[PDB]
């Protein structure tokens, strides 16, 4: 996250931080995530397109800190890595970008909701805010796109939705967008979503709820004029999670 | 990776 402010799991209690373990038992960051089910995760494809096998994950919710332990926390193996068939990505741009971990403890259980531990709400289908609605993003993410490290503590900021028209200009990003991406931004680009807030979530509130309204999946750069993120449009896969969880 | 990725293994 470029700019924005610090914060703890509490206030993104559906927060998931997701990680590999590599050939020498070294385990390093890889995808947020949100947690919409006790037993379900949400994220995107691309961060799992290169390492698919579902052994290799280990999940955490109630976690503040990237690389070290938050009391309360609760440490996952993925149960089932589930990876959207029509995924794509081009020279510029990922497709269907969206995927579904079950979650298992070591003891076979799910999660357990606490202060520091909650699930996130699923949007109305193809239901939306309005352009200009003003929604928050969560990660560990870069806080400078040219840092080579990644905050130790947690972010979120707040960037505003874009009009489809708007950001499918080649102003912006022309055809690249489509009809199941989101675009949203800052009106000074000041603050923005970057490398490693990949798969997070972007709430919105629709109604009185907060509600998952975004993945992050793409962008040119980060908090760079005229070109804004890129977040896979939840009210368009509900058939789509449904299946897949039920 | 695409270009405009924020994987961060890209
Ligand atoms: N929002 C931006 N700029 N992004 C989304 C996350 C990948 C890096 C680019």
């Amino acid at each position: 996250i470029i700019g924005g402010e610090f914060t703890t799991i509490e206030n993104q209690p559906w927060f998931a931080a997701i990680y590999r373990r590599h050939r020498g038992g070294s385990v390093t960051y890889v995808c947020g995530g949100s947690l919409i089910s006790p037993c379900w995760v949400i994220s995107a494809t691309h961060c799992f397109i290169d390492y698919p096998k579902k052994e290799d994950y280990i999940v955490y919710l109630g976690r503040s800190r990237l690389n070290s332990n938050t009391q309360g926390e609760m440490k996952f193996e993925v149960e089932n890595l589930i990876l959207h068939k029509d995924y794509s990505a081009d020279t510029l741009a990922y497709h269907n970008d969206i995927a579904l971990l079950k979650i298992r403890s070591k003891e076979g259980r799910c999660a357990q909701p606490s202060r520091t531990i909650q699930t996130i709400a699923l949007p109305s289908m193809y239901n939306d805010p309005q352009f200009g609605t003003s929604c928050e993003i969560t990660g560990f993410g870069k806080e400078q796109s040219t840092d080579y490290l990644y905050p130790e503590q947690l972010k979120m900021t707040v960037v505003k939705l874009i009009s489809h028209r708007e950001c499918q200009q080649p102003h912006y990003y022309g055809s690249e967008v489509t009809t199941k991406m989101l675009c949203a931004a800052d009106p000074q680009w000041k603050t923005d979503s970057c490398q490693g807030d990949s798969g997070g979530p972007l709430v919105c509130s629709l109604q009185g709820r907060m509600t998952l309204t975004g993945i992050v999946s793409w962008g040119r750069g980060c908090a760079l004029k005229d070109k804004p993120g890129v977040y896979t449009r939840v009210s368009h896969f509900l058939p789509w999670i449904r299946s897949h969880t039920k | 990776c695409p270009a405009y990725s924020a994987y961060l293994a890209c």
